[PDB]
RNA sequence: AAAUUGCCGGGAGGGAAGCGGAUGGGGGCCGGCGAUGCGCCCCGGCCGUAUGCGGAACGGCUCUUGCUGGUCCGCCGCUCGGCUCGGGGCGUGGACUGUUGUCGGCCGCGCCGGCGGCCAAAGCCCGGGGGCUCCGCGCCCCCGGCAGCCGUCGUCGGCACGGCCGGUACCCGCGCGCCGAAAGGCGUGCCCCUCGGGGCACUGCGCUGCAACGCCCUGCGGGCUCCCCAUCCGACCCGUCU
RNA sequence: AAGCAGAACUGGCGAUGCGGGAUGAACCGGAAGCCGGGUUACGGUGCCCAACUGCGCGCUAACCUAGAACCCACAAAGGGU
RNA sequence: CAACUAGCCCCGAAAAUGGAUGGCGCUGAAGCGCGCGACCCACACCCGGCCAUCUGGGCGAGUGCCAUGCCCCGAUGAGUAGGAGGGCGCGGCGGCCGAUGCAAAACCCGGGGCGCGAGCCCGGGCGGAGCGGCCGUCGGUGCAGAUCUUGGUGGUAGUAGC
RNA sequence: GCCUGCGCCCGCCGCCCGCCCCGACCCACGUUAGGGGCGCUUGCGCCCCCAAGGGCCCGUGCCAUUGGCUAAGCCGGUCCG
C-alpha cells in the first residue's frame, strides 16, 4: 500500500517522464509510430498468435523484484545464512552476493566445510544475527553468467561433431570453478578466524531437537 | 559427501498425521489433519503455513533402482486449537497412514 | 489458450465410470448404464457411495470433447482418399486405420501418412498387422 | 457364446466376521514415450528468373467489338542468382511426463501502529471540604490543577507468510532515447508544501507466459484389474405394490 | 386414550438425499450440476469421532434406579433436621 | 426457634432373552445449570475453473464449406408420476462409398484409447466367405425379472437313500 | 524329551536381504504432599533448601582413507562371577 501509493494516486508518473523525456529531442515517435515497422506477406496460416516483442519488456522487470525485499526480510552482504533446503542444508555459509538470476552466490570455505560456490535460492534462507565482514573479498568474478551448467548439446567441444556419450546431464564440474575457488575462500578465512569458534560451528549443522518449536527458535 | 554436514540424521521437526479433514458422518480425503509435536497453540501452528511436508515410506518394490518412495505436500493453513494443521499433497497421501509420523521440514522459511 | 485446457481435462478426470447399481451380483444385468425408474432406489434419490449418476456437469471443455490425450482429434481412415482431408488439418486431426482393412492396404495408408506428417497410431496399427507384439 | 467344471498361475492368508462396491495406496499385468528441433555458413547436388522467343487453359470485363492485366510450360538466346537432401564447419537449443522457482488474481492466516468517539475519565502528585468509622487508623464521596492509559464503539494506516487458480493470447499489463549487473532513476510548467517532498497537466503504433531439473532410446513415470490394509452412505439386491 | 378416527391453517414426506438428532421416510439445518480452495449451519470439541482434558462461577456424593440434549423412547400426587 | 420459596440429590419408582446418556467411562466431570473466547463442521454459502440449459448479444459480402455453424454473456440446474427435446444400437430396403481367402463376418481377450452416457474404436488370439460405414426409408427393433416360456448348468450331494 | 539319502543345529565372521508403524541421543527412593544434605538433641527431631528437569551423544567426510597419542577413560563386542 505505502510502496504503490505514488503510481496509485498518480497513474503512471514514471511513465510519463519518459515519453516527455523522449518529446524533448522535438518531433518524433507520434509521427514515427504510425510509419515504424513491419507487416504483411504472412506464413502458413491466419497467424493469430503470440510474442516476442512488447511483452517480453515489462516481465523480465517484475521477476527481477522479488530478488530482494519481499523474499529477502533483511539481509546484507556478508551475512550468515542458514541453509534450510537445498544440497547443502544444515550448513550455515556467508553471502557473497545477490545475482540477476536471484539466487545466492555463497561460499563456505572448501577446505574446512564441503561447501562450494554454488546457487542457492533466498526462499530457503533463515537470516541469522551474525555478520561476517566481507570488506576485501573479491566476489566480483563469479557472476550470473559464470554459472550456466553446459547441456548434453553433443560433446563440450565446438560443435558440429560426431560425439560420444560420457556427458554430464544433471552436473557439470568446470575446472576453472575449482581453481578459482580456492582464491575467493582464502579472504573469508581471515575474517572467520577473527571471532572465535565460528569455523567450526558452520559444518556442525542446526536441526530441531524434539520439544524445540521453529516458531520461537527464531535467530 | 556433499549435502553432509557434522550430525543431525533427523533433519526436521516431527509431526503426525492424526486423520483427514472430517465430520463425524464423513471425511474429505483432499485436506489431510496433522497434529504436529511440540506444538501446543493456534499461534504456534500459524509458522507451519507454507512449509514442505515429505511422506517417505518404504516398499518392496524397486523404481528407479531405489525402494524408497516420497509424496511431497505442503502445509496450506492452520487448524483448530491444539496445534493441528491443514495439508494438501500432490496426491492424496494413504490413508493407512492414520497413526503415522510425517515430516515437515523448515525447507522454505517465512522467517 | 489450447494447451492448459488439456491439462484440466487429462489431470482431472470425471473417469467415474457409470456402473448399474447391483451389477455385481447379477452377471447377466448389464454394466451399461441405465437410469434407475423406480422410487426405491437409493440411486434414484441421489445417496452417495451407491454410485453418482451420469449429469452433464461432469463433461468437459468443449474444445477437449472427442479428442485423442495427445490432443489430436481421432479419426478412422478408411481408405486413401480421406487422407486427403486429414492433410488440411495435419496437427489437428489424426489418422487411426480402420478395422475392416487389411495388411496390405494398410501399408499405402501409412505411406501416405508420412508425407502429410499425421505419423501416430496410424503407423502402429499397421505393424501388428503385419506381424509384431 | 454365456453357466458350470477342471488344471495352473497371481494376489491374500490359515488371529479372525461377511452386501461382495465406492474412495485412497502398494504389489500383479500391460501399452505408451516428434520421425529427434531451429538459425547460419562451407563443400557436394539440382534448378533457374528478368527480358527476347515459341505454344497455350485465365482474368476484369466488355459481351459486333474493344482495351488493360496472365501465368505457365516447352525450352533456345542474353545477364545474373536461388533452393533442397546429405556431409562438413559455428551459434541457439526444440521430444510425452513428473518436479521446483516467479508475476498477477482470489481467499485465509498471525502480528504491529494511529486518530476520533463515549462532557472523556480511571489514574498520581498537589490542594480543599464533607460524611462514615466515633476506638482510631481506615473506608467512602465530591470538587479544582496533572505524567498518565483504559474497555468498548467507529475508521484509517503498516508488516510477515501461505493455499488455490491462471499467466493474463485485442485497450489487464506494457515497451519503443539514456545510463544503471541490477532494481531503479533521469522533462517541463503549474500549484500546495513553500523544509523534506507531494499532487496536477501534457504522443501515437505494436503485442501477450518468464527461470530451472530428470529423461523420452538405456530405462522408466504411467493406465487398468484383482487383493490386502485404510476409509464410508452401507436403511438386504433390484423391481413392483404401497 | 391411541403411532386413533375426523376437520382448520401451513410446511414436509410422498417427489429428499446430504449434514444433525447414536440409530430413525416425515423432526432439526438446508432443497442437491461438476470440481479445487476458502467459509459456515444444524450439532459438537475426554476418547470413540473431525474438534479446547480451554477459561470462568455455582450446584451434585445418589445400597435400593446418580446424572447426561427438542420431537424421543415415559412418569406423578406426596414426602426429607 | 417456626412457617415458607425453589435447586440438585434421596424416596415414592416393581416385569419378564442380558443392556443400554449409542459406548467406554466420567465426581474442582467428560455430570447438571450458566457465561466467555477459541475451534471443529453439509452436495449449504463465497471466489475461480469447467459442463449443458435458458436468456441477451455478436460474427457471412463471396470465393472453406456444419451459419440448424462458430464466438462473447450472465443467471440457472434435486427430481417420482408424466410431458416434450436431442441422440445411440440392431435388422432389412433405395442411394452412396469402403473392405476381403496375401484371411470376411462371427466369437474370445485381470490388452490399449475415446464419449457424461447410449455406445464406439483399435490391437492380439480363435476363425474360414462374405460384410460394414455414411445419407434417406421402414420394423416382428434393444430386456433382469413376468409364481415368465423353451434349452443348458450349479449348490443341494456324492448327501437322503438303495 | 527327541530330531542326517551329508540333512539339521549351535558356536565363530563374511556378505546380503526384510521390517519398525516409522527405529535413527538417553533417564527408578519410596510417598499423594514430601525429598535431600548437614551439624547433631540421633529423631515420626533441628537447621537449610527445592516445586516449571537432568546428563550425554552433541565433532567421528549417517559417521571416509591414513599416522600417532592423553588422563587411562568413554562406548560396543568378548570373557570372570
Amino acid at each position: 500500500m505505502a510502496p504503490t501509493s505514488k503510481m496509485a494516486l498518480g497513474i503512471k508518473r514514471a511513465s510519463r517522464s519518459h515519453t516527455y523525456h523522449r518529446r524533448g529531442l522535438w518531433a518524433i515517435k507520434a509521427k514515427h509510430g504510425g510509419a515504424l515497422p513491419k507487416a504483411e506477406k504472412p506464413a502458413a496460416i491466419a497467424e493469430p498468435k503470440f510474442y516476442p516483442a512488447d511483452d517480453v519488456k515489462p516481465r523480465t522487470v517484475s521477476t527481477r523484484k522479488p530478488h530482494p525485499t519481499k523474499l529477502r526480510s533483511t539481509i546484507t552482504p556478508g551475512t550468515v545464512l542458514i541453509l534450510l533446503a537445498g544440497r547443502y542444508m544444515g550448513k550455515r555459509v556467508v553471502f557473497l552476493k545477490q545475482l540477476q538470476s536471484g539466487l545466492l552466490l555463497i561460499t563456505g570455505p572448501f577446505k574446512i566445510n564441503g561447501v562450494p560456490i554454488r546457487r542457492v535460492n533466498q526462499a530457503y534462507v533463515i537470516a541469522t544475527s551474525t555478520k561476517v565482514d566481507i570488506s576485501k573479498v573479491n566476489v566480483q568474478k563469479f557472476d550470473d553468467k559464470y554459472f550456466a551448467r553446459e547441456k548434453k548439446t553433443r560433446a563440450k567441444k565446438t560443435e558440429g561433431e560426431l560425439f560420444e556419450s560420457d556427458k554430464e546431464a544433471t552436473k557439470n564440474l568446470p575446472d576453472f570453478k575449482k581453481d578459482d575457488q580456492k582464491v575467493i575462500d582464502a579472504e573469508l578465512i581471515k575474517a572467520i578466524d577473527a571471532v572465535p569458534d565460528l569455523k567450526n560451528y558452520l559444518g556442525a549443522r542446526f536441526s530441531l531437537r524434539d520439544g524445540d518449536k521453529p516458531h520461537e527458535m527464531t535467530f | 559427501m556433499k549435502g553432509r554436514q557434522g550430525q543431525r540424521v533427523r533433519l526436521y521437526v516431527r509431526g503426525t498425521i492424526l486423520g483427514y479433514k472430517r465430520s463425524k458422518s464423513n471425511q474429505y480425503e483432499n485436506t489431510s489433519l496433522l497434529q504436529i509435536e511440540g506444538v501446543n497453540t493456534k499461534e504456534e501452528v500459524g509458522w507451519y503455513a507454507g512449509k514442505r511436508i515429505a511422506y517417505v515410506y518404504k516398499a518392496k518394490t524397486k523404481s528407479n533402482d531405489s525402494t524408497i518412495r516420497c509424496i511431497w505436500g505442503k502445509v496450506t493453513r492452520p487448524h483448530g486449537n491444539s496445534g493441528v494443521v491443514r495439508a494438501k499433497f500432490r496426491s492424496n497421501l494413504p490413508p493407512t497412514s492414520m497413526g503415522k509420523k510425517v515430516r515437515v521440514f523448515m525447507y522454505p522459511s517465512s522467517i | 489458450m489450447a494447451v492448459p485446457l488439456l491439462t484440466k481435462k487429462i489431470v482431472k478426470k470425471r473417469v467415474k465410470q457409470f456402473k448399474r447399481p447391483h451389477s455385481d451380483r447379477y452377471i447377466g444385468l448389464k454394466t451399461s448404464w441405465r437410469r434407475p425408474k423406480g422410487i426405491d432406489s437409493r440411486v434414484r434419490r441421489k445417496f452417495k457411495g451407491c454410485t453418482l449418476m451420469p449429469n452433464i456437469g461432469y463433461g468437459s471443455d468443449k474444445k477437449t470433447r472427442h479428442y485423442l490425450p495427445n490432443k489430436f482429434k481421432k479419426f478412422v481412415v478408411h481408405n486413401v482418399s480421406e487422407l486427403e482431408l486429414l492433410m488440411m488439418h495435419n496437427r489437428t486431426y489424426c489418422a487411426e486405420i480402420a478395422h475392416n482393412v487389411s495388411t496390405r492396404k494398410r501399408k499405402e495408408i501409412v505411406e501416405r501418412a508420412a508425407q502429410l506428417d499425421i505419423v501416430v497410431t496410424n503407423k502402429l496399427a499397421r505393424l501388428r498387422s503385419q506381424e509384431d507384439e
